[PDB]
């Protein structure tokens, strides 16, 4: 999609360009601005040599999943729990990405509203 | 009425759509009869020489030798310098050479210039 | 040679030629192994228009789809350590500008 | 290497019970496997994590101020 | 295939060939047998309504519109018998067809196997040797002056004669030699 | 070893148009004044083991019954074993 | 018997020859056979040194 | 192995994990590699012992040839054919040795890429830098001589390069 | 393949079978040597239909030039035997 | 370039397939469409998924030609589907093997082709790609289902259309065993291989409900 | 080098003092032994050369050509044994004498430390070939062919002689070692341009260059089998060897002067490969294929880079072997059918299966199937050309495609399809022909195991 229809058929400035997102400061919304937390360090995440595109904030669950698979080689089905933990963390990451998209969209809406309100006031 | 089939060089007219077969005349019939006569005479000669038990070799074919001789050795004595022939020969035998010369000369002059400014990035270029 | 009668008893059944009959100047061009001129169910110009039209449309629509891509309502994927600076190219003696990832 | 089955000429061909039982067995095995996987693993087709609604997120957690604060 | 061709096709032959081609292509269009039978009876009826036309110009104006209509609706992928000139097994077994004269080049150790076959082959060769001398004279006396007009051959006339030019028709390799 | 059993053809009087789609083909043909002469040449395609047909979905569900029974027995046995 | 002789003339002898050639001639030269440096995970211990890799940062486990 | 120098062809200390079976089910890899050991490795080992004893019965040596240093093409008169011959042979030998050096560095780089696996992009910067330096030097020496190369052409190329360097340095000084 | 080596008897029986299943001919008057045009009073369209039936029942095509001069069941059988090289 | 080439290839070849009469030609066009899908997967930067699809397609397409060749041999070298009639009962093991192969090809949950094709479709939907390429991939999936049902309907369902002398025979242990090995493959290999290989990409854990179902819907 | 030259000379009195029915056996045995002896020249150095004496020297460019020259004579004798059966003892001895003299001149040409000695022997090879073509050829065109093969050559070679003596009047020597060590640049002058042309054109005409290739189809088609074998295998390589030797004095003028010849070769390879697609004669098709391969070798030599020279050496050896094999196959067909028309005798696989296998392997090597040395040379030249200019890849790939097309067209036309019915004199292949084919083809597939033997002095 519905977002594509509102960006291709509606107003391009109404919704983000996914290439350049975000276009606003991070701490613009609220002054807390908590940091993201990473569990896997440089060295162990290197030694497990996962993948460059698997080296994200979800790496520790992948480490555990990999270890579980390795120990139980004969019983492949046994490490069901490790997989769930990893996909749940990826689900949270994707939800956070969706939240960033919606956040920037709302900020763009409010900025357009502020500029049009200011233009109305100035012309009045 | 149905859409009409338009023949081309590589998609010819069907035999059943040919107006000439529907326009019959006694002269056409005698032409067909004598074409069949020529074909039958040739077939009879070939089969007489083919079924012969004494024959132990290739059956000589004048048509094949005529084809090969015309394709190879009859060309130059029948050649004349003609505007069509002269222009076609000049074009097809010179134009590609000068075209490729221009292309390669331009490419190599560009390469040489870029090497002169040093902006080619010839790193790891060891084997040439 | 392909459109010559295949039910006739030719002296050369594969080439579909007779012994003494004159040979076309371009026989080796038409040997059923190569270009044939047999009539087609559809006219040559119609096929050319259809083939060209289909290719052009697909080509045009691929360019249009490049202009208007498809994606999901998500922000960029985030990577922890300075966008994986040391794992992608390195140069650990430069200390690049820190990129901070926002919590939401 | 097989059995002797003579031509029939316009009737149904002769069938051995071996091929029938094997075909039925393998069809039943395929359907049983599909059912077993669907019972044990339904989320491989339906999904396990609900899709969030972006319009249901409040303006508070996304850092939206009512147009005058910042 | 076997029969010698004529100088031309008569109007009846053209109509019959169009009938066969149209029926085959309608079968290609009408896959099922009941549908094909219904439409083929209709097709036969549509042929039959002008069976009795006496005007040759009218009949030739017909068959022409008919072949144009056929070319319009001819099922560009008709069914072909596998062994037919367009089939998927047309010339599949030509590589297995070996001429009979090749057996003359066999080593004597090879001919030591199959002695009865080669004895019968020798008998056939002797028969060919005599029959050929008879055949040449018979063909020379029977052919009209100025050369043959049609590539049709006469049968044997006397008791001990064999049909002229028979060796390469009788000694075909096989339809499926291997 | 080959198929040398001296196969004998069935009786030609066996084939009838009755009870086949060739019957309704003949009926619709008679409605306009024509007849199908080759109908009995094709009756063998609707006569013996070819008389009964199966649907596309029925073809897809070839072994659903006994496989489903195996599924229910397996799931019941697993429920009984794990409840222990 | 046929299977026993087949598994000797077609499996055992080729693997013997190839193992000899790889272990005593190919491996003689450097870099001819290069492996992957197997993955190391937290909590693993190494045969050569005996030291134990430290565990991870005890992330919160909930759901 | 002692058959090659470890310093010329270095390797990391080869850390390997220890087996940590979390289940009691027997993994077929262990049993299968044990039966491989029994059925393959021992007979091959015994055959090698036989061959090695037979070799030890007959021991003889071969030597690496030593080549003296001779004056190079710079200490050669313009038409003195004998010194030019000596210098040309020496230069060709040096060119071959330089090619072998580049080969050694490339072998190092390939081994690093295969060994470091998924993290080769970071864990092979040393070999990449070494190969870049060696490649730059080799290119500066021998890049464009073409077929019919010689010590004289290499010397002319070096003289041109270092004339350009001297001009650039003088321009920088007088900037 | 496993196709039986068909004989002249089989070809004759199968040709007569197809012909008796043609209802424009009464089977009891049918015979191997009976002419199609005069002994049975069939049109040339019926003859080409019979050729098509023979083709569809033996699985191969008879060319028009050969087919248009096959007027008896016996010579149809002979043509099929010559094409398929049947011994007895 | 790779994505666009794969998309146009799979669309064009499925479009050609849905109307062919030679069974081998239909299966060859199916192979071409599957190759186009593979290079679409490559073009969306998912190489390991393309390799997995290669491995699964091997099994089920090889078995599909097994069944086609069995039918051709039983019907005296006949390859046209207009002359192939009721073979569902006339030859049942080929029938069941071909049904299983078609189900694996079109994408049936928890079969061998599922573990590749379903993930292919999900990855194409969840990527920054051409709109046209995505549309053509979905249409190619639908046309894959179309030519599969074309083969089944015209070869196995109706009344017989082959010559009267029936020489149909499947009772040879070579054919049965060779087909059944690939049949067990086409049933279980996807599950086994997918659960045995280490994970080589981040999955798509969350999707819109309709967009997770898109492959099954179009099929 | 005399340990190879003297036995080749002794081949003559041995041939002329032989029994009337022992000439072929003795010639074949002793030529094979001479080949075996010459095989020890392959032990080359990484340094300068094998300088035997003031007159002869060996090089890793010369050694493969010498070994191929020595190996070609027994095959030529085996090929000539058949069609010379009905001819008198004195004339057969004369034919073998011509072959021996050709080998002797080629051997002395390839070592030839002197450029004038090289020219003298390089032109002395002309006489035996001309006599062989115009004496033991079959058709009436052979005389005309000989004239072409003569005058073209001399039209190129007479200026070279002048240039050569001119050089010695200025340099003081024409010894190749002194020339290489005392080489000096050529200034861009009209006199130097014409010296360059006089040095190049003689070797260009015998490659042959695309515009100057008219003599080759005639000479190769009208020559007997031994003549065609020696023309395609060794005599075409004299131009390449001479260019590789002489381009050392032509720098840096080669950079400018190479352009017209580079364009001629790059376009003429396409032209001649296309000509092969429409050819009614087997020998003419093989001759045009030779022209295409030598055009590629000309490009390689003109680029004058190490990879170019290695590829050119490998391609020269591989082409010699492959073209000799192809001519032998064509002649085996011709001696049965007596027509030399490709379309006449068809479907020979069903009658001659082993000869069909030989045809297939010869077409595969002509097609440059890896890892054959044909493809090794092809790829080295192509990579060198790509470094020279990235646009050469279009022409090179088009040439590869057309080469595969005409090679498989030649194979399919002659071996596949249906046999011609009226031809009933196709006898089973003799042991002599099969042995000849194997002796052509095993050296190729065995040289692919040790490529450095044929990669030249820049390896
Ligand atoms: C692949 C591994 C092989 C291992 C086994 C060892 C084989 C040794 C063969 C040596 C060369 C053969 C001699 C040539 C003349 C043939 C003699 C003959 O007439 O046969 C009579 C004999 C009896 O048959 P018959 O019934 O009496 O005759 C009936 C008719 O003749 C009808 O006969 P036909 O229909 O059966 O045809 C005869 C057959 C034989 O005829 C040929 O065509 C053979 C020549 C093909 C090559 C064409 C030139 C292209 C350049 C390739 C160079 C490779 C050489 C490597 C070094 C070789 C050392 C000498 O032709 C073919 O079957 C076509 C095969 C096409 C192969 C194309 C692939 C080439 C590249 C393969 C990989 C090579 C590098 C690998 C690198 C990585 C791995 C280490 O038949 C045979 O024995 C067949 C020969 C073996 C088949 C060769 C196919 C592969 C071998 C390639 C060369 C060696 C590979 C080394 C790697 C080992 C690891
Ligand atoms: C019929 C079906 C097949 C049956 C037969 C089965 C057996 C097949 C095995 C043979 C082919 C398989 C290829 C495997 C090759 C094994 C041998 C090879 O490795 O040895 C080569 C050795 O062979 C030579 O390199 C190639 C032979 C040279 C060819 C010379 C041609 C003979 C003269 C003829 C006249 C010349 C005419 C052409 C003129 C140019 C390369 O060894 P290399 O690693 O390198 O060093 C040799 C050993 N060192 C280390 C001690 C130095
Ligand atoms: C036919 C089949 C093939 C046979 C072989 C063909 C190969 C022969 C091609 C000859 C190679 C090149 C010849 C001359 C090259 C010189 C460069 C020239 O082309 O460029 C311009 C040359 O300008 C003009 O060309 C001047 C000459 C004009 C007269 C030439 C006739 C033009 C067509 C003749 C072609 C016929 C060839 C066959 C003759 C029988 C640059 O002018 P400029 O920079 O100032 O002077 C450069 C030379 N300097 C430095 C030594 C002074
Ligand atoms: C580039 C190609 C340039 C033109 C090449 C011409 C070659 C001429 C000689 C070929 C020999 C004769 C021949 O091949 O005959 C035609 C032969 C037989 O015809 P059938 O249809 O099979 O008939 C069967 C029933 N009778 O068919 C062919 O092989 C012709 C093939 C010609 C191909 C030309 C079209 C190729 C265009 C490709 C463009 C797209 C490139 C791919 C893009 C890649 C992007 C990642
Ligand atoms: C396949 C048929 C080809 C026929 C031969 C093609 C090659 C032609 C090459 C030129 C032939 C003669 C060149 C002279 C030989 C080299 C000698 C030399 O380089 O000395 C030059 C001499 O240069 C000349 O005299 C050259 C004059 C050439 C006259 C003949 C012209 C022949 C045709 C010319 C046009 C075509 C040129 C290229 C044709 C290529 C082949 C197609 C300079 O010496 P000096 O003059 O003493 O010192 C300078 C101070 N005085
Ligand atoms: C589905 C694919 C496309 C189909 C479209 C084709 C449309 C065709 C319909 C056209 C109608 C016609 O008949 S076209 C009319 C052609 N002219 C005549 O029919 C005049 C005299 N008729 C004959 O001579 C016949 O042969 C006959 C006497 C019947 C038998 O003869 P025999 O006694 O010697 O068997």
């Amino acid at each position: 999609g519905a977002h594509l229809a509102r960006r291709y058929l509606g107003d391009a400035s109404k919704e983000p360009d996914p290439l350049r997102m975000p276009t606003f400061p991070p701490d613009y919304g609220f002054p807390e601005r908590k940091e993201r937390e990473m569990v896997a360090t440089q060295q162990e995440m290197n030694d497990a040599q996962l993948m460059l595109q698997q080296r994200d904030y979800c790496a520790h669950y992948l480490i555990q999943l990999l270890k579980c698979k390795r120990d139980s080689f004969p019983n492949f089905l046994a490490c069901k729990h490790e997989q769930h933990d990893w996909d749940y963390c990826e689900h949270l990451d994707y939800v956070k990405r969706m939240k960033e998209f919606e956040r920037e969209r709302r900020l763009l809406q409010r900025k357009k509203r502020r500029e049009q309100r200011e233009a109305e006031m100035a012309r009045g | 009425s149905f859409p009409k089939y338009k023949p081309s060089r590589l998609a010819t007219l069907p035999a059943t759509l040919d107006p000439a077969e529907y326009d019959i005349s006694p002269e056409t019939r005698k032409a067909q009869a004598e074409r069949l006569a020529i074909r039958s005479r040739l077939k009879r000669e070939y089969l007489l020489q083919y079924n012969d038990p004494n024959r132990l070799g290739v059956i000589e074919d004048p048509a094949l030798i005529r084809w090969t001789y015309a394709r190879s050795a009859n060309i130059y004595p029948n050649f004349r310098p003609t505007p069509k022939t002269s222009l076609l020969g000049a074009l097809f035998g010179i134009g590609p050479l000068f075209f490729w010369y221009y292309v390669f000369k331009t490419d190599r002059d560009k390469k040489e210039k870029l090497i002169q400014e040093g902006k080619l990035d010839q790193t790891f270029n060891i084997s040439y | 040679q392909q459109e010559r009668d295949p039910w006739y008893d030719w002296d050369h059944p594969d080439l579909r030629l007779n012994w003494g009959e004159p040979i076309h100047w371009d026989l080796d061009m038409y040997i059923r192994n190569r270009v044939d001129t047999s009539p087609t169910p559809v006219s040559w110009n119609t096929m050319c228009k259809h083939l060209f039209g289909f290719v052009a449309f697909m080509l045009f629509m691929f360019w249009v789809g490049e202009i208007y891509p498809s994606y999901q309502p998500v922000g960029p994927k985030q990577y922890p350590y300075n966008d994986l600076y040391l794992e992608r190219g390195g140069d650990p003696t430069k200390e690049p500008e820190p990129v901070v990832h926002y919590e939401i | 290497g097989g059995v002797h089955i003579e031509p029939r000429y316009r009737q149904f061909p002769q069938l051995t019970r071996s091929q029938l039982i094997q075909a039925e067995f393998f069809s039943a095995t395929m359907w049983f496997w599909i059912l077993w996987r669907f019972w044990h693993d339904s989320d491989a087709v339906l999904g396990h994590f609900p899709y969030p609604d972006p319009s249901q997120w409040t303006d508070e957690e996304l850092g939206i101020l009512p147009d005058d604060e910042d | 295939a076997f029969s010698a061709p004529a100088a031309y096709l008569t109007h009846q032959q053209k109509v019959l060939r169009l009938y066969k081609r149209a029926l085959r292509h309608l079968e290609s269009w009408c896959v099922h047998r009941d549908k094909y039978r219904y439409f083929a009876c209709l097709m036969r009826a549509r042929f039959d309504e002008h069976k009795n036309e006496k005007d040759m110009v009218k009949a030739t104006q017909l068959l022409r519109q008919a072949e144009e209509e056929f070319w319009y609706g001819q099922h560009p992928q008709p069914y072909i018998f596998p062994e037919s000139p367009g089939g998927t097994s047309y010339e599949r077994y030509e590589c297995y067809k070996v001429p009979e004269w090749c057996l003359d080049d066999w080593h004597p150790s090879e001919k030591a196997m199959y002695p009865d076959y080669f004895a019968k082959r020798e008998q056939w060769k002797r028969l060919r040797r005599e029959s050929w001398e008879r055949e040449v004279k018979q063909l020379q006396e029977e052919t009209p002056p100025g050369g043959p007009r049609t590539e049709a051959l006469p049968p044997a006339r006397k008791e001990g004669d064999l049909p002229p030019l028979w060796w390469h028709i009788v000694t075909r390799p096989r339809e499926r030699p291997m | 070893e080959h198929g040398h059993s001296k196969m004998e053809l069935p009786d030609y009087k066996q084939w009838k148009i009755e009870g086949t789609p060739l019957e309704t083909v003949q009926e619709k043909l008679a409605a306009r004044g024509l007849r199908d002469p080759w109908g009995r040449n094709e009756a063998w395609r609707y006569s013996g083991g070819f008389a009964n047909n199966v649907s596309f979905v029925g073809a897809l569900l070839k072994g659903f019954k006994w496989g489903f029974a195996a599924f229910v027995v397996a799931v019941g046995a697993e429920y009984y074993l794990e409840s222990q | 018997y046929r299977h026993s002789i087949f598994a000797v003339t077609h499996v055992l002898i080729p693997v013997w020859i190839i193992h000899y050639y790889l272990k005593y001639h190919v491996t003689a030269k450097p870099y001819t056979v290069v492996e992957r440096k197997p993955r190391i995970f937290p909590g693993d211990t190494i045969l050569e040194t005996g030291e134990v890799i430290p565990l991870m940062k005890e992330f919160p486990d909930q759901h | 192995p002692d058959s090659w120098d470890k310093d010329v062809y270095p390797e990391p200390p080869r850390r390997t994990p220890a087996p940590a079976p979390q289940t009691s089910l027997p993994n077929p890899v262990t049993y299968l590699t044990k039966i491989f050991d029994l059925l393959v490795d021992r007979p091959v080992t015994l055959a090698r012992e036989f061959i090695e004893q037979q070799h030890a019965k007959n021991r003889y040596y071969y030597y690496h040839r030593e080549f003296r240093r001779v004056p190079d093409i710079t200490e050669c008169e313009e038409k003195d054919i004998l010194c030019m011959f000596e210098a040309e042979m020496q230069w060709r030998r040096d060119y071959k040795v330089d090619q072998e050096i580049v080969n050694i560095i490339q072998e190092r780089l390939k081994a690093c890429q295969q060994r470091e696996g998924e993290s080769y992009r970071q864990n092979c910067a040393k070999e990449l830098e070494q190969f870049t330096q060696v490649s730059k030097a080799f290119q500066d020496r021998y890049s464009d001589l073409g077929a019919h190369y010689s010590a004289r052409k290499c010397l002319a190329k070096q003289k041109q390069r270092m004339l350009a360097e001297r001009k650039a340095a003088k321009e920088a000084a007088a900037a | 393949s496993d196709a039986p080596p068909l004989t002249l008897e089989a070809i004759k029986d199968r040709v007569l079978y197809v012909l008796k299943l043609y209802d424009k001919i009464d089977p009891e008057k049918l015979s191997v040597n009976s002419h199609f045009m005069k002994d049975l009073g069939l049109d040339s369209l019926d003859q080409v239909e019979i050729i098509m039936a023979m083709e569809d029942e033996f699985g191969f095509e008879i060319p028009d030039i050969d087919a248009e001069k096959l007027m008896c069941p016996q010579e149809i059988v002979d043509y099929i035997a010559d094409k398929k090289d049947v011994y007895e | 370039m790779t994505l666009c080439l794969g998309a146009i290839t799979t669309l064009f070849t499925a479009l050609c397939a849905i109307t062919q009469n030679d069974i081998k030609k239909i299966v060859a066009f199916s192979t071409s469409s599957q190759l186009g899908l593979m290079m679409v997967t490559i073009g969306i930067n998912q190489p390991h998924l393309a390799f997995l699809h290669i491995c699964m397609h091997a099994f089920f397409k090889a078995m599909l030609f097994m069944c086609s060749g069995s039918i051709i041999h039983s019907l005296n070298d006949e390859q046209d589907i207009r002359k192939m009639g009721g073979l569902y009962k006339a030859m049942p093991f080929t029938t069941t093997a071909l049904i299983i192969g078609s189900l694996a090809l079109t994408g049936m949950p928890y079969l061998t082709g599922f573990y590749s094709k379903d993930l292919i479709i999900e990855a194409v939907n969840m990527s920054y790609t051409n709109a046209w390429a995505l549309l053509m991939t979905l249409i190619a999936t639908s046309l894959t289902a179309a030519y599969s049902t074309r083969i089944i309907f015209f070869a196995f369902l109706g009344k017989p259309r082959f010559p009267p002398l029936v020489l149909i025979n499947e009772n040879n242990p070579l054919l049965i065993n060779s087909i059944k090995r690939l049949l067990i493959g086409s049933i279980f290999a996807g599950f086994i291989i997918s659960n045995n290989i280490p994970p080589m990409t981040v999955p798509n854990t969350t999707m819109p409900l309709y967009m997770k179902m898109t492959a099954l819907i179009v099929t | 080098m005399l340990k190879i030259i003297i036995p080749t000379t002794m081949l003559l009195p041995m041939t002329w003092m032989s029994k009337h029915n022992m000439i072929w056996i003795n010639a074949t045995v002793h030529s094979l032994l001479i080949s075996l002896i010459s095989l020890s020249l392959l032990n080359q150095l990484g340094e300068n050369s094998l300088n035997f004496s003031l007159t002869f020297f060996s090089d890793s460019l010369s050694a493969p050509l010498l070994v191929l020259t020595t190996w070609l004579l027994p095959l030529m004798l085996m090929a000539s044994q058949s069609h010379l059966s009905k001819e008198t003892t004195t004339r057969k001895k004369l034919y073998i004498t011509m072959l021996i003299l050709l080998q002797l001149f080629l051997i002395m040409t390839f070592t030839a430390t002197e450029l004038i000695l090289f020219y003298i022997l390089f032109e002395a090879t002309l006489v035996p070939t001309l006599i062989i073509i115009t004496r033991w050829g079959n058709q009436t065109e052979r005389l005309n062919a000989g004239l072409y093969f003569l005058f073209y050559t001399l039209a190129g070679s007479l200026p070279l002689l002048v240039a050569l003596v001119y050089i010695q009047n200025t340099t003081g020597s024409l010894n190749f070692l002194i020339i290489h060590y005392w080489s000096h640049p050529l200034s861009n002058s009209w006199s130097n341009i014409f010296m360059w042309l006089a040095c190049i054109m003689a070797f260009m005409v015998k490659m042959p260059l695309y515009g100057l290739h008219l003599w080759l189809p005639k000479a190769h088609v009208e020559a007997p089998i031994a003549g065609s074998m020696v023309l395609a295998a060794v005599l075409l390589k004299l131009g390449g060897y001479g260019m590789m030797r002489i381009t050392t004095i032509l720098n840096p003028l080669t950079n400018y002067m190479a352009y017209p010849f580079l364009m001629l070769s790059m376009w003429g390879m396409i032209m001649t490969s296309s000509i092969c697609l429409r050819q009614t004669d087997l020998k003419s098709l093989i001759a045009y294929s030779s022209v295409s391969h030598m055009a590629l070798v000309i490009v390689a030599i003109m680029i004058q880079t190490p990879w170019s020279f290695m590829g050119a050496t490998a391609l020269m050896i591989a082409h010699g072997l492959t073209s000799s094999m192809l001519f032998c196959l064509a002649n085996t067909n011709y001696e049965r059918v007596h027509s030399r028309t490709m379309i006449l005798a068809r479907g020979l696989q069903t009658l001659l299966p082993l000869m069909a296998t030989w045809w297939l392997v010869a077409s595969l090597t002509n097609l440059a199937l890896p890892p054959s040395i044909n493809l090794i040379g092809e790829l080295f030249i192509i990579t060198a050309s790509f470094s020279w200019s990235n646009i050469t890849i279009i022409l090179m790939g088009m040439n590869m495609m057309i080469t595969a097309l005409y090679s498989l067209y030649m194979l399919i036309t002659t071996q596949r399809g249906k046999y011609t019915h009226h031809i009933n004199n196709i006898k089973p292949s003799f042991t002599r022909e099969n042995a000849l084919m194997a002796l052509h083809i095993l050296p190729l597939l065995l040289l692919t195991l040790n490529p450095k033997m044929i990669l030249g002095p820049l390896y």
